[PDB]
């Protein structure tokens, strides 16, 4: 399960989608291994 | 870039 603070956000205003820690302020769209490279 | 995915935002 994925690290504390953090989620999914929306790209383009309408496009696809950003993946960002809320508490830091990091914009990216890659998984912090709390979630790994497939599950 | 303009149409932004923000990974490269320049």
């Amino acid at each position: 399960k994925l690290p504390p603070g953090w989620e999914k956000r929306m790209s383009r205003s309408s496009g696809r989608v950003y993946y960002f820690n809320h508490i830091t302020n990091a914009s990216q769209w890659e998984r912090p291994s709390g979630n790994s490279s497939s599950g | 870039e303009q149409p932004l995915t923000p990974v490269t935002d320049l």
